[PDB]
């Protein structure tokens, strides 16, 4: 459980898949709900179970609560941490736009990867991660826009 | 199904990055299993 980005695979019986990214911080790990649905991941020869998760906000954490608590400041560039399947980690810059909800508004980003990139996280100037890249919108001409998703720190 | 985590990188703000995308302003609506629609 060292810190950093990770990718989420699975394997059966041939090769394996990319499904996802997500973010180990204070030896929790944070990933999208629809990466995982919430079931237990392999890490080396260790299990980590789930421990908190909500599938409105499509957001799970394992071995303990959900540590990222850091908030995108309504006004900055972010960059998306894009982990594509098979490529190496890559910073994207952009001014993110906005979902309006009902219950508030939710940075979003107009930035398009694979669907194994589902987790990657998004940063502020400091390198916190102020959410996870991956459920979104595909809008009229068939690109996507990404909420910046994140969960609450207890 | 063996689903497991391989590390990736470091988690790090790079200065001078490319920056791309627009900024689009949309009306959506979140459902309880967690769908965003357009609305
Ligand atoms: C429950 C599981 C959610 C999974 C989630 N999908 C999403 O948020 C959106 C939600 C749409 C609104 C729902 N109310 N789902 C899609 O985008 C599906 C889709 C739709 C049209 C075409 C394609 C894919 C083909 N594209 C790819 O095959 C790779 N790119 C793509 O798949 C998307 N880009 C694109 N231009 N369509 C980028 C996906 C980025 C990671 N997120 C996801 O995979």
């Amino acid at each position: 459980t060292t810190d950093g980005v990770y990718r989420v695979m699975t394997r059966r019986l041939l090769g394996s898949t990319q499904v996802g990214v997500g973010v180990m911080q204070e030896g929790v790990f944070h990933t999208m709900w629809h990466v995982t649905k919430g079931a237990a991941l392999r890490s080396g020869e260790g299990r980590l179970d789930p421990y908190w998760g909500d599938v409105k906000q499509d957001l799970v954490s394992y071995c303990g609560p959900w540590k990222l608590d850091a908030a995108w400041d309504g006004l900055s560039e972010v960059q998306l941490l894009a982990v594509p399947p098979g490529e190496r980690a890559k910073n994207i810059q952009t001014l993110p736009g906005i979902f309006k909800t009902k219950d508030g508004d939710i940075g979003a980003v107009a930035l398009d990867y694979p669907a194994g990139t589902s987790g990657s996280p998004i940063l502020d100037k400091c390198g916190r991660v102020i959410g996870l890249y991956g459920n979104g919108v595909v809008i009229k001409n068939g690109s996507y826009v990404s909420a910046i998703t994140q969960g609450k720190r207890e | 199904v063996d689903m497991y985590i391989e590390r990736a990188g470091d988690i790090t703000w790079e200065k001078d990055a490319e920056v791309t995308g627009n900024s689009p302003r949309l009306d959506v609506a979140l459902d309880e299993s967690g769908d965003f629609s357009l609305v």
